């Protein structure tokens, strides 16, 4: 069965960096899109980024463009992020949510209710 | 309506010739 | 906290234990025993009827009990009870909820039921005495659309809904008697064992559980698919079932060894599966695809043995008669074709 | 076959009495246009015209419509949305609300995008309004709600090439109504396959008359259908 | 306008006037004149004894109009016969007193109707056998295809039946028999119920855009009763008047132009009404392209519409009230011939529906 | 807590009452289907083509 488990988070002061990761097991990782999702503390889930199947169609969010970066590796079945400069506002939990179907262009994975195909997330904290 | 005109032309032209055809044989 | 950390770690020890037993029982695959059975060869079969009269797409059908009549419900809000041998409409029941997603036909040839996005499920008194077919009962209590119905006998339905639960009513009073929970995703289908004491169900999140009618329970829980599950049925012996997900693969699980036996993959297929059924003797496996085709898989050493291509839109349902002479296949262009 | 003659003569009336009613009910089904209604959030459920599907019916100059308000369901739309690939149009309502209780625009751009690029919804055409303009006009000149904080390219965005419809149209609102429009059309003009359109609008600044604005643009959707089958267009 | 019916009549009328004279006046016994022998050209009454006689030219031949005083000048001898010619008894024989393009128009007129007939057999069989194209829009196009293949066959008969009417007899008499008079009611009808199946295309296609459709069962039986049945009211009333009042010569001559204004005037109304519908539609096809070079798109549409609504005749002189008359048929009677191929290509082979239908249907049979 | 503790308690007991089951080798569940599917192979109208005379759809 599918298993998504993320690791790499921690604690950093403003102006620092942080590197995340992800892991896939139980399917062909080079068939689906991937995403990242965040949840503010006591708030609903919001969208962060994504990447296409082969690695040529990237997107971001209007609040993060220029600071983050997304990339993957097909031959080892892993997917990363890269944060460069963090405000006090970049504090939430981050998941690694796959897209429902193979060989597609479209996804429906933000929903606050239970949604399979989504990891457990890591915690990041920022403050002086 | 050309069909009403072209019918007349092939009618009248080949019809008046036969008047000569009727009379050219007449000497023969 | 510490307990949620340990509970998320306590489960892992149990799950890692379960795999060891499963991989301690496999000593040969089914595809190594049956390398000597004489291959079937190739079979051809061509349409023998074509039933016209619907206005919109078709989501359902159910062969009768004597393999003579059948039912079909469409999105224009209209149930119709055909006749297979001579193409005569024997009834035409108008509905009030235009969005109908399923139907079923009683084993005693007396009742018909259907429901859709409108949460309620209606049951129709067919062989009336007065002479007008109207609503007998109206079963409410779900929260979400309803996507499958079955009968056990008269006055007992088992139904599946879209809020991740099943139910078991009784027509005489209208209120439930049992409720099955344990699916974290929408539930799409179910089928009944050929002794009417179990029923397997398939749901999104790619799992297929095995319940028990006498008391709500979860004896087994099979897994191994890669995406959500669309259609399922039992082997005629009642000792295996086959299911089809949206990754272009069918599988043949097992209820005794409690694992997966063999898979049906072909390289040139990139489309999902919308319906699966067995043959009468359990040697073929009719699958319906979204490439507009309907392949025919030999079911003891996977490789095709024919195709049934006559449609222009997708195949939305198919079935096989009880004695077995025909295969009716509905489609999103409003035509049913009685193959043979 | 002394008796089966009677029965086969007996069923051939039960096949004609049914088939006579089933033809009188093929003209009515072809004279009504169905219209879905997707609403993101809490803006707009009966504003234009005033469990389960909640139908409503109206008519404009002797033409009748049906409208489906899909309520009391769970918010997982990837299974019951592919049932609605037959309607005429898909009305759509968005509004620039507060993010205090997350993101009322970026969660709508990713929903409109999913309806566009679906493998089964390749032949239906949206009609999207941009609700709550009397709220934005009282927030933009007040500063409470901003788009530069969420959208970067707004501060270095140009001026539109059109003109104000009403007296009392400051640069602040005009840059706001006309930036979102260009953010939806960046999607609507990138789909190579399929045959379908997209009809923006503005609303809530004036008294709603949307029983006309849907009639005037549900005629455009069918005219361009007949042209493309005669291949004339 | 000397015609066939009086051709043999003026033969019998002229001669019979002087076989009375032969009975009344036998050849003279003085033998100074010549013998009265009907040489089949003129009975030749007794003339002049050894000089020239002045006997008027035969009046039945109209060529006496150009010389009303013309006489058949012939000498006679006082031996009972004429002079000798070539060592034989022959009369005084000196009687002299009383276009490439039109042949070429025939070669194109009969190589287009032949190929506009084979196309509408292939195009009318593919359009039926596939059973996935029986939409009402394809019921209107089966009757249009059947109105051309009947039009071409209505002309192939005329010319061949004209050759047999000109194949020695006193009169071939096929223009006494009804076998001539009925074929040229079949012909006049067949081309009159072909401009009322191009107004049905202009009315169906125009009630699909501007007006809303009103029903189905009524519509398909208020079209077969307006394309096959309105001619019966402008051909049959014309057929009766050329037999009840005024009837001669297979009616290929129409002297009274009032009569040829009962089968022509009506055709003008069908040509007219189907001109406005072509402007109105193309006033719309340009409004969608504007709000969407695209001038090339606009051109690629106009050119397709002209062959089905058949508006080309109005662009050319519609009635044009003569070399100009010859010019009217060189292109117009060539544009009407190849119209079968133009319609068949643009709505049976370059259609997108069918071109997939051969793709699908071949994947499932070898 | 936040109600996820009770949902995390029912999952662990569901698996705990499932791991204690008895299974059988695959060779007993493969030669079972190989013997049932040729013991009555003669009653498959689709697999074994049927003469038209007894065929009801003719």
């Amino acid at each position: 069965q599918v298993q998504l488990q993320e690791s790499g988070g921690g604690l950093v002061q403003p102006g620092g960096s942080l590197r995340l990761s992800c892991a896939a097991s139980g399917f062909t990782f080079s068939n689906y899109k991937m995403n990242w999702v965040r949840q503010a503390p006591g708030k609903g889930l919001e969208w962060v980024s994504d990447i296409s199947q082969s690695g040529a169609s990237i997107s971001y969010t209007g609040s993060v463009k220029g600071r983050f970066t997304i990339s993957r590796d097909n031959a080892k079945n892993t997917l990363y992020l890269q944060m460069n400069s963090l405000k006090p506002e970049d504090t939430a939990v981050y998941y690694c949510a796959r897209c429902p179907a193979p060989f597609t262009r479209d996804c429906f994975d933000v929903t606050s209710t239970t949604y399979a195909y989504r990891g457990q997330g890591t915690q990041v904290t920022v403050s002086s | 309506h050309g069909e009403g005109t072209f019918t007349s032309d092939l009618s009248k032209q080949m019809e008046e010739e036969a008047v000569r055809l009727f009379i050219e044989w007449l000497k023969n | 906290q510490s307990e949620l950390d340990q509970l998320r770690q306590e489960a892992e020890q149990l799950k890692n234990q379960i795999r060891d037993a499963r991989k301690a029982c496999a000593d040969a695959t089914l595809s190594q025993i049956t390398n000597n059975i004489d291959p079937v060869g190739r079979i051809q079969m061509r349409t023998r009827r074509t039933l016209r009269g619907h206005l919109a797409k078709i989501y359902a059908m159910h062969w009768g009990t004597d393999s003579r009549l059948l039912v079909s419900a469409s999105q224009d809000g209209k149930l119709i009870i055909w006749d297979s041998y001579t193409t005569n409409k024997v009834h035409a029941i108008p509905l009030r909820s235009s969005w109908v997603m399923t139907c079923a036909y009683a084993p005693s040839g007396n009742y018909v039921a259907c429901g859709g996005l409108d949460n309620i499920c209606s049951i129709y008194n067919l062989k009336t005495r007065e002479g007008n077919v109207r609503v007998s009962r109206e079963l409410a209590g779900h929260t979400g659309y309803l996507s499958c119905c079955r009968f056990l006998d008269d006055n007992q339905i088992v139904t599946s809904s879209g809020d991740t639960t099943c139910a078991l009513w009784d027509i005489e009073t209208g209120q439930q008697t049992t409720t099955f929970t344990g699916h974290t995703g929408d539930v799409m289908s179910l089928s009944l064992a050929p002794d009417t004491r179990l029923f397997v169900s398939g749901a999104c999140d790619a799992s297929a559980k095995l319940w028990d009618v006498r008391e709500g329970m979860c004896r087994q829980t099979f897994t191994g698919h890669e995406s959500d599950i669309n259609a399922i049925c039992f082997f005629p012996n009642g000792n295996a079932f086959a299911t089809g997900s949206d990754d272009a693969t069918c599988r043949l699980f097992d209820l005794r060894a409690d694992q997966e036996l063999m898979t049906y993959s072909h390289d040139n297929i990139i489309c999902g599966i919308t319906s699966v059924s067995f043959s009468k003797s359990g040697r073929l496996l009719l699958a319906g695809y979204d490439d507009f085709n309907c392949n025919v898989w030999d079911a003891l050493k996977a490789d095709r043995a024919g195709v049934l291509a006559g449609h222009d839109n997708r195949v939305s349902c198919l079935g096989v008669t009880d004695d077995g002479m025909a295969v009716a296949t509905g489609s999103w262009d409003s035509f049913l074709k009685i193959w043979n | 076959t002394e008796d089966q003659r009677n029965e086969e003569k007996a069923q051939r009336e039960a096949n004609k009495k049914i088939e006579k009613q089933l033809q009188k009910d093929k003209q009515v089904y072809r004279a009504t246009h169905r219209l879905l209604l997707l609403g993101a959030g809490e803006s707009g459920k009966n504003t234009i015209v005033k469990s389960g599907i909640f139908e409503t019916k109206f008519q404009v100059d002797k033409v009748n419509f049906h409208m489906f308000d899909v309520g009391a369901q769970r918010d997982e739309r990837r299974k019951w949305i592919q049932c609605f690939n037959d309607v005429t149009a898909i009305i759509f309502v968005v509004a620039s609300s507060s993010y205090n209780m997350t993101n009322r625009l970026q969660a709508a751009l990713k929903l409109f995008d999913s309806i566009w690029n679906n493998k089964w919804l390749r032949d239906t055409s949206v009609i999207l309004f941009l609700n709550k303009q009397d709220l934005l006009a009282e927030k933009v000149l007040a500063g409470k709600s901003k788009i530069e904080d969420y959208f970067p390219e707004f501060a270095r965005y140009t001026t539109p090439e059109d003109a104000t419809p009403e007296p009392g149209e400051d640069p602040r609102v005009t840059r706001a109504k006309y930036f979102i429009r260009d953010e939806f059309l960046r999607i609507s003009t990138a789909s190579g396959d399929g045959r379908h359109y997209c009809y923006p609008h503005f609303t809530c600044a004036v008294d709603t008359e949307n029983i006309r604005r849907v009639f005037n643009d549900c005629r455009d959707i069918i005219q361009r259908m007949h042209l493309r089958q005669y291949e004339l267009l | 306008t000397v015609s066939l019916w009086e051709t043999v009549q003026k033969w019998r009328e002229y001669r019979r006037q002087c076989q009375r004279s032969l009975t009344e006046d036998p050849p003279p016994a003085t033998d100074l004149f010549c013998n009265r022998t009907f040489d089949e050209y003129a009975c030749w009454p007794d003339g002049e004894p050894g000089s020239f006689v002045n006997v008027s030219c035969p009046w039945y031949l109209p060529w006496a109009s150009s010389v009303p005083q013309g006489h058949v000048y012939r000498f006679c001898t006082a031996e009972g016969l004429w002079l000798q010619k070539d060592n034989s008894s022959l009369p005084w024989r000196d009687l002299s007193e009383c276009e490439e393009q039109l042949l070429f128009l025939y070669i194109i007129y009969t190589v287009g109707y032949a190929l506009s007939f084979s196309a509408l057999v292939i195009a009318s069989a593919i359009l039926l056998g596939f059973r996935h194209l029986h939409c009402t829009r394809n019921y209107i196009h089966l009757n249009l295809f059947a109105s051309f293949i009947l039009r071409a066959l209505s002309v192939f008969i005329k010319d061949a039946a004209l050759k047999w009417m000109y194949s020695w007899d006193g009169l071939l008499s096929y223009q006494d028999s009804l076998s001539c008079r009925l074929v040229f009611l079949l012909m006049q009808y067949c081309v009159a119920a072909n401009y009322y199946w191009l107004l049905v295309e202009g009315v169906y296609l125009y009630t699909l855009l501007a007006f809303s459709v009103f029903s189905e069962q009524w519509i398909f039986r208020l079209y077969v009763s307006i394309g096959w049945g309105v001619p019966l009211l402008f051909v049959v009333p014309w057929g009766i008047v050329k037999y009840l009042y005024e009837d001669e010569g297979c009616w290929t001559r129409n002297s009274n132009m009032n009569y040829w204004l009962i089968i022509r005037l009506p055709i003008l109304f069908a040509i007219g009404v189907n001109f406005l519908i072509f402007v109105r539609v193309i006033c719309i096809v340009v409004s969608k392209l504007k709000a969407n070079d695209i001038k090339c798109r606009l051109a690629k549409s106009t050119l397709t519409l002209i062959p089905l609504l058949g508006t080309h005749e109005v662009i050319f002189a519609f009635v044009m009230d003569g070399t100009l008359r010859f010019i009217k048929l060189f292109t117009e009677l060539s544009f009407t011939s190849f119209q079968g191929l133009m319609v068949a290509i643009l709505y049976c082979f370059v259609n997108n529906e069918v071109q997939l239908e051969f793709r699908k249907s071949w994947e499932r049979w070898r | 807590n936040t109600a996820s503790i009770a949902q995390a308690r029912k999952l662990v007991e569901q698996l705990k009452m499932e791991a204690n089951i008895d299974r059988i080798k695959v060779s007993k569940a493969a030669a079972d289907l190989m013997a049932y599917c040729e013991a009555h192979a003669k009653e498959d109208p689709l697999l074994t083509p049927v003469p038209a005379s007894e065929n009801p759809f003719r």
